[PDB]
């Protein structure tokens, strides 16, 4: 949350850091139609 | 359930419990994290022969 900042930033937990990439599209969040490398 | 609409809508009605339930756990987890700090701060800040 950062609430200070006011930034966030998004966590995927023991996934390798290569497999994830940005504006993922091969796996689909029911949750969320709109989701906001190191 | 995964990936369902409809039980997602049921989840709806009931979410107030289910976000009760993460925020125990969620607080549990910082209570684990301050024992551990506590007990290294414990071992930490005396000075140590090589």
């Amino acid at each position: 949350y950062d609430k200070e900042t006011k930034t966030h930033a998004t966590l995927f937990g023991s996934v390798a850091c290569e497999h994830i990439s940005s504006t993922m599209s091969q796996y689909s969040r029911s949750t969320r139609s709109m989701l906001k490398p190191v | 359930c995964n990936g369902f609409q409809k039980c997602e809508q049921l989840l709806r009605e009931y979410g107030q419990f289910c976000s009760k339930i993460n925020q125990a756990l969620h607080g549990a987890n910082l209570r684990q994290d301050d024992s551990v700090r506590n007990l290294f701060a414990s071992v930490k800040s005396s000075q140590s022969s090589p």
